[PDB]
């Protein structure tokens, strides 16, 4: 069974379309492998009880994914579009997400991913609010950008959205320079302003010198160990190997 | 007189096409196509390095007015390579809710017939730099920095006419015509 | 090369025996071989993932007047964007410039990159491509603008939660948790009278130390001033000759009127006796602002003497001179290894350029080590080794990349941990022994 | 109580009444009110772990986030009356919470307020600038004047959601606990910097400029108007054929330092020094000084990142890991 969950998953070589001749008879014959694998469950279940087969995550999991993959079979016969062929590479995910009733170890870091993810509600969103605020911050002042190939159309400064793109972007620490290096922007490169800082397009030549080291100082060096962190006390209780 | 937005033959002045337009001209009137806003007989009295009125006076204008077609000749391949270049973009106006790539190409081709045609001129009826027009350049246009293939280049853009030690009106003020529309 | 590997046998026989050596490797081999099955797991997961989640990216908006004959880059645009026939799918550029397939006009392939979610091999290659940490702009920037909204943002942001954030990051914990077990192994194992009056008073020491500050900042405080200088006669030389001399002087003091020997104990005044002879040597025209300009800027580490807080810190990030300098020196032991198999490999086969000067093999073995652009490289030779014999050289580019980058700073950072804790006696006894608002009610 | 004529400043009994809500927590059994083995607790606990007006508070920030996200320069807020509704409501809730605590207790005098540290006094900042905004109005402003530094800590909202939720507060606590540790290894980081930005400028000034066409060599040479091509693809590795040329236009010829970096001054040294201090954008610096400056100038920067990214970035995830053991509970 563990060979034939990984003989299963190496179907989806190809980008399925519905034209291509040899991704069809290997559906035909996936869909004889899920029915060897649904006669398998049955007899699985007239093995042991439905109750503790209840009681079990992996058993229902499995159960689950043994549903889905009937209707999709009975579905596939029915309708034969291209959404049968998506939830079926849905129902292939959701059967390599099965993976979890045959190792010990990657269970044990799968378990790490989880109090990773479960107990870390202080600082994700303190990163999340804190590049929304700054996003906020480059409408506020530096809304009106000037092009380039770093600042293109994809994340400017025009929506706080989209600049909760930028900030999260300029998080990462790749090419933070040349962003920076694209919006501050003074004569002799600018319009004479005397009014008002929306119709016409500037960069400030000191308030930015403020302004990104009071963004990139302090969480951008010290808060992503902190996640760093979460990893390692996830790490040390969770794993271990022979003692 | 009558400015070279129009006219053919009633605008005080010719289009020049051959050899045709000055034999013997004591008083010409001639304008061009390709740089109407820059006057020909002015730049023969202030500077024409191939032939000029007075170098006659002591056919020779018209042997270099042929030379001056083929400069705007030249001058057309810059303002055309830069169209064209503009043309395979989709950024052109995009770029900035202010400025325009019209305005952008307009100071273009102004600068170019201002740095390589370095000619002070009357008749103009305004009175405006003429190597500011690079920096006009610096301020319509977006950063468009070149390849990095045959030596690397550390942010700095393609478009950009001036920077360090160069000719940004240093103790010159040069008059001429501008255009623009704003 | 691994000859040089031969002159560490002194240093390879240690003070323990060898049971526990491969006791240690043997657990931490088997823990590299469960956290990398883990990531080569998710590493398929992603690649089948991706090859279901996208397609092939030769679908741009280049005019339809595209010659076949002659394929270039002329008709291309420079900010080119891509359209998927897919109705709303890839964004659609203005009217005018149709947009025709690239793959289907004559190319293949390996002629437009390497990067791709089309066979296994390509997401493998892909999906660890953007593991790089940098220019990730680039798949994301292909992929906006060709899958709708929330398809793209959503394995994005998965992509980056998970695969940059968090699974480099569990090897991090690994090599901490293998020091852990060193740390918890090497537990198991065990006129004279000037020296009365200006030495012991304070006024000599900020006296010299406001010369070093004033030193310092009228070093750095000359800036372009055109381009007229001559360093014969000319401000901020005349005054650096001047507090030269002033320190020759002043070390001539110190070594006459205190003596020899207790000059030698000291583990800076070595560094101060260099010192003067790098700036005696640099003060003369024919080494002026030369290769030998080492000696006048580093002069910021006497300021070392302002507060204790910073010295008892420097204490406890040296400690000894067994673990921290020995690292740098493996370092450049294994460098130095890397970058001549690298020299020896890459300039018989003639398909990779760079390489006048070892230098360059240097830089090329630098560029590898540092978390940057590492697929150029390939990218520059692999379109040209051939088509049968390229993936056995990409991965022992993989394996080359990955036992000195992935590993190697993370040795860093846990052997920063291991300096950084306390020792594990001290922790015993402290154990043992445990058995503003004045200002505001002011 | 004592030392103070200005105590209680202007009933008592309704606004005490208002603020001390206290909603329970775990809702017990009316027998032996135990803890909660059940499985309905987290939305409950998620429900109450501040008060009422507290969750108003927090609904109404979180609200005005989610509709001030469609600001935009040309989506404006203080012209229209579709927007203006959240400085309205914000400067009301918040005067109606302010008149209730200063008619309660007061401002500072007694231990009951808020006021120790950043809450308080941040709480009452935001008010005054928000307070002179819903009163000021202009409708045309530019970039010259200091009083948009007003209007740039108008959005610095978010540091008051860590004044009211207490995880918010000790996270934010944590986060300025080593900030005076992590403020001798800035010094430390600081004087890595001055002594190369010191190298830079002893070395480096004013020799990165060169011609920016390849070409020519000497600056006497510098003048003209020569054909520079335009970047059109990195990663393609087209072939070009024989006659025909990339495209590019032509360009005046200028002896410029590069845009991003420079080593003339302390300051421009100094941001070079900062952006490569991230370790990225640095191969392209790395062949400029190797390229250009000479062969022997690169392994003094080779050198100085293989010492900074190794022992300061190191020092900085070392202390503050050493820091985590120290305050989460793994010291001693």
């Amino acid at each position: 069974i563990a060979l034939l969950v990984l003989a299963q998953s190496v179907l989806l070589s190809v980008k399925w379309d519905v034209e291509d001749p040899v991704t069809v008879p290997l559906a035909t014959m996936s869909v004889v492998f899920t029915f060897i694998f649904v006669l398998e469950v049955t007899m699985k279940i007239i093995a042991m009880s439905p109750a503790g087969f209840w009681q079990s995550r992996r058993n229902r999991y499995d159960l689950l994914v043994t549903s889905l993959g009937v209707v999709w079979v009975v579905l596939h016969f029915a309708l034969l579009n291209a959404y049968t062929y998506m939830m079926g590479a849905c129902v292939i995910v959701f059967r390599f997400f099965s993976i979890c009733g045959k190792h010990v170890t990657l269970k044990m870091l799968l378990l790490t991913v989880v109090v990773s993810m479960y107990k870390s509600f202080f600082i994700i969103v303190g990163m999340f609010l804190l590049l929304l605020c700054y996003a906020f911050a480059g409408v506020v002042l530096f809304g009106t950008v000037k092009y380039g190939e770093n600042i293109n159309r994809h994340a400017n400064f025009s929506s706080a959205g989209k600049a909760i793109t930028v900030l999260f972007r300029i998080v990462t620490g790749e090419d933070w320079n040349k962003i920076m290096h694209d919006c501050m922007v003074q004569p002799p490169f600018c319009t004479p302003d005397e009014f008002t800082y929306w119709a016409t397009d500037c960069g400030n030549y000191a308030g930015a010198l403020m302004y990104f080291c009071s963004f990139y100082v302090i969480i951008a060096y010290i808060m992503l160990n902190l996640l760093v962190a979460i990893i390692v006390e996830n790490f040390s209780l969770f794993y271990s190997t022979e003692e | 007189a009558r400015n070279w937005s129009r006219g053919a033959a009633g605008g005080d002045g010719q289009e020049v096409r051959s050899k045709h337009p000055t034999p013997l001209w004591n008083l010409s009137d001639f304008y061009l196509s390709f740089c109407n806003s820059y006057t020909l007989w002015e730049l023969f009295s202030g500077l024409s390095s191939p032939n000029t009125l007075n170098c006659s006076l002591d056919t020779t204008c018209r042997q270099c007015v042929e030379a001056y077609q083929d400069y705007d000749h030249h001058a057309q391949e810059k303002y055309e390579e830069f169209e064209s270049v503009l043309h395979k973009y989709l950024q052109s106006e995009e770029y900035s809710v202010k400025s325009c790539p019209e305005d952008c190409k307009i100071v273009y081709k102004a600068w170019l017939c201002s740095q390589y045609f370095e000619v002070t001129q009357f008749n103009c009826r305004k009175t405006i730099p003429c190597k500011q027009y690079c920096l006009e350049v610096q301020t319509r246009c977006p950063f468009i920095l070149p390849d990095n293939d045959e030596v690397i280049y550390g942010g700095l853009s393609s478009f950009i006419c001036t920077g360090l030690y160069e000719t940004f009106l240093t103790n010159d003020e040069p008059e001429c015509c501008d255009v623009r529309r704003e | 090369p691994l000859i040089m590997i031969r002159a560490f046998r002194i240093y390879f026989r240690f003070e323990l025996p060898r049971t526990r050596i491969t006791n240690i490797l043997k657990r931490s081999g088997e823990q590299i071989w469960s956290v990398s099955i883990f990531l080569l797991f998710f590493l398929l997961l992603y690649g089948i993932l991706g090859v279901q989640m996208f397609g092939t990216f030769t679908y741009h908006c280049v005019v339809n007047d595209t010659k076949p004959g002659n394929v270039t880059w002329n008709s291309l645009a420079i900010p080119d964007t891509h359209c998927s026939p897919e109705l709303e799918e890839g964004y659609q550029c203005p009217p005018g410039f149709k947009c025709m397939d690239l793959e289907d006009l004559g190319l293949s392939r390996q002629e437009l990159g390497y990067s791709g979610f089309n066979e296994i091999g390509t997401s493998i290659f892909t999906v660890y491509e953007a593991a790089s940490q940098e220019g990730w702009v680039f798949l994301m920037y292909r992929a906006i603008d060709s899958f709708p909204r929330w398809r793209s943002y959503f394995y994005f942001i998965t992509l980056i939660f998970f695969l940059a954030w968090l699974v480099k990051n569990v090897f991090i914990a690994v090599i901490i948790e293998t020091f852990a077990e060193i740390r918890v192994q090497f537990q198991q194992m065990w006129a004279p009278a000037c020296l009365q009056k200006m030495m012991r008073s304070s006024v000599f020491h900020m006296f010299i130390l406001s010369m070093v500050t004033v030193d310092v900042i009228v070093a750095a405080s000359n800036y372009y001033k055109g381009e007229n200088f001559r360093r014969q006669y000319d401000e901020f030389y005349l005054a650096e000759v001047a507090f030269t001399v002033l320190f020759d002087l002043e070390a001539l003091l110190k070594i006459w009127c205190l003596g020899f020997t207790g000059y030698i104990s000291s583990s800076l005044h070595k560094f101060e006796l260099l010192l003067v002879i790098g700036t005696t040597l640099h003060v003369y025209p024919d080494l002026y602002h030369s290769q030998f300009t080492y000696f006048q800027v580093l002069r910021v580490v006497r300021l070392i003497k302002i507060s204790p807080a910073l010295e008892d810190f420097v204490y406890k990030i040296f400690g000894p001179g067994k673990k921290l300098g020995s690292l740098v020196v493996f370092t450049a032991s294994l460098l130095i290894v890397m970058s001549a198999i690298s020299l020896q490999m890459f300039c018989f086969v003639e398909e990779l350029d760079r390489f006048t000067t070892f230098p360059r093999a240097f830089m090329s073995m630098f560029q590898i080590l540092t978390q940057e652009g590492w697929v150029d490289v390939m990218d520059q030779t692999l379109n040209a080794v051939g088509h049968m014999w390229a993936p056995v050289v990409a991965i022992y580019f993989i394996l080359y990349h990955l036992f000195a980058t992935l590993i190697l700073l993370s040795l860093f950072v846990a052997v920063i941990l291991d300096n950084l804790e306390l020792d594990e006696d001290l922790k015993k006894l402290k154990q043992l022994k445990q058995s503003k608002l004045p200002l505001r009610l002011r | 109580r004592e030392n103070h004529p200005y105590f209680d400043k202007p009933f008592r009994n309704f606004c005490r009444v208002v603020v001390r809500a206290r909603f329970n927590a775990s809702k017990t059994d009316p027998v032996t009110g135990a803890v909660k083995n059940t499985k309905y607790h987290q939305l409950y606990d998620l429900l109450g772990l501040v008060t009422y007006l507290d969750w108003v508070m927090i609904i109404v920030t979180i609200c005005s986030c989610i509709s001030m996200m469609f600001e935009s320069p040309f989506r404006r807020v203080m012209h229209a009356p579709t927007l203006q509704i959240a400085e309205y409501v914000f400067v009301i809730f918040m005067s109606i919470e302010l008149n209730l605590k200063i008619m309660a207790d007061g401002l500072f005098f007694t231990p009951t307020a808020v006021i120790r540290d950043f809450g308080g006094v941040m709480d009452i900042f935001i008010y005054l600038v928000s307070l002179i905004f819903l009163c000021w109005m202009p409708q045309n402003v530019p970039a010259e004047s200091g009083a948009q530094l007003l209007m740039v800590l108008r959005c610095l909202r978010p540091l008051r959601i860590f004044k009211l939720v207490p995880q918010m507060r000790k996270v934010v606590r944590e986060l300025f606990s080593g900030f005076k540790e992590i403020f001798l290894v800035s010094i430390l980081l600081l004087t890595l910097m001055l002594v190369f930005a010191s190298f830079g400028v002893q070395l480096f000034a004013g020799k990165l400029a060169k011609c920016n066409d390849p070409n020519i060599i000497r600056r006497e040479d510098c003048n003209g108007i020569f054909r520079i091509n335009v970047s059109v693809s990195k990663n393609l590795n087209l072939k070009l054929r024989p006659g025909e040329k990339k495209p590019g236009f032509w360009v005046p010829r200028v002896w410029a330092n590069p845009r991003n970096f420079n080593f003339d001054n302390v300051g421009n040294a100094m941001l070079a020094l900062f952006e490569v201090l991230s370790l990225k954008g640095w191969v392209e610096v790395r062949d400029v000084i190797i390229h250009r400056v000479g062969p022997i100038h690169g392994i003094y920067i080779h050198v100085f990142v293989f010492l900074g990214c190794m022992i300061g970035l190191t020092l900085f995830v070392g202390v503050v890991i050493a820091n985590f053991n120290e305050n989460k509970g793994t010291a001693l």
